[PDB]
């Protein structure tokens, strides 16, 4: 019956919509940093977060979004989601300053699964960062 | 000490414990509540992993506090 | 030997460790340095994530090394 969680994220979303209240990323923020959680709510989840604090930011929510990506292990089954995930890190920032930069690094820091896609998508596109 | 535990979802649950009361003793009362093992716990209070042997003293959490339940899980 | 910690938030802590120091021990470090609680703090290197216990000298961390640490989400 897998479809009432479809439901209630929306509503929630919905919910603290225009607030900006502490009870949002503070669930939030686990089911989708706690410790690897079902990619069903947590690419979701994480969405709606990023949704509302759209406009403003702050690192923890990075630092936390950071957290979730390493136990984002492909023990789940295959599947379609770099289309999430990079969208939400991606509107994440918009600001400059070898930001962007030093995630990817994140990225290399651990091992090399897949997700070198979006090393190379986000590597690419990007504000000038040579010498 | 009347004490609530939040799950990652909604759902939350009061247990009766104590100050002098160990982590590891609340995690039991949890098990015959709902039906998780210890060893698939992990409580977190303000952001913290609460280690187990202290006790509800240390972290000085006193009444109506809400632990943030989760189930933690291995990695590479 | 010097090392170099390098924050996600955006910070360049530099320390003087030795091989035989154990990855508990550089955490304590930091944490007098500014003041993130252990517990609360994820060092990541070219291999993967630092456990606590194992020492400098067994991820062959030699000097000048930049590790990449991580704030497991805010702690009071």
């Amino acid at each position: 019956d897998t479809k009432i969680s479809s439901a209630a994220i929306l509503g929630l979303g919905i919910a603290f919509a225009g607030s900006k209240n502490d009870e949002v990323l503070g669930l939030l923020l686990p089911i989708a940093a706690s410790t690897d959680l079902p990619i069903e709510t947590a690419a979701m989840a994480s969405l709606a977060l990023a949704h509302v604090f759209v406009g403003t930011c702050n690192g923890d929510i990075t630092t936390s979004i950071m957290d979730n990506f390493l136990e984002r292990t492909a023990i789940e089954l295959k599947t379609d989601w770099v289309r999430f995930l990079a969208l939400a890190l991606g509107i994440l920032y918009m600001g400059q300053g070898e930001q962007v930069d030093d995630v990817l690094e994140t990225i290399s820091a651990i091992e090399h699964p897949m997700t070198s896609a979006i090393e190379v998508l986000v590597g690419s596109c990007a504000y000038t960062g040579t010498g | 000490m009347q004490i609530f535990v939040k799950t990652l979802t909604g759902k939350t649950i009061t247990l009766e414990v104590e100050p002098s009361d160990t982590i590891e003793n609340v995690k039991a009362k949890i098990q015959d509540k709902e039906g998780i093992p210890p060893d698939q716990q992990r409580l977190i209070f303000a952001g913290k992993q609460l280690e187990d042997g202290r006790t509800l003293s240390d972290y000085n959490i006193q009444k109506e506090s809400t632990l943030h339940l989760v189930l933690r899980l291995r990695g590479g």
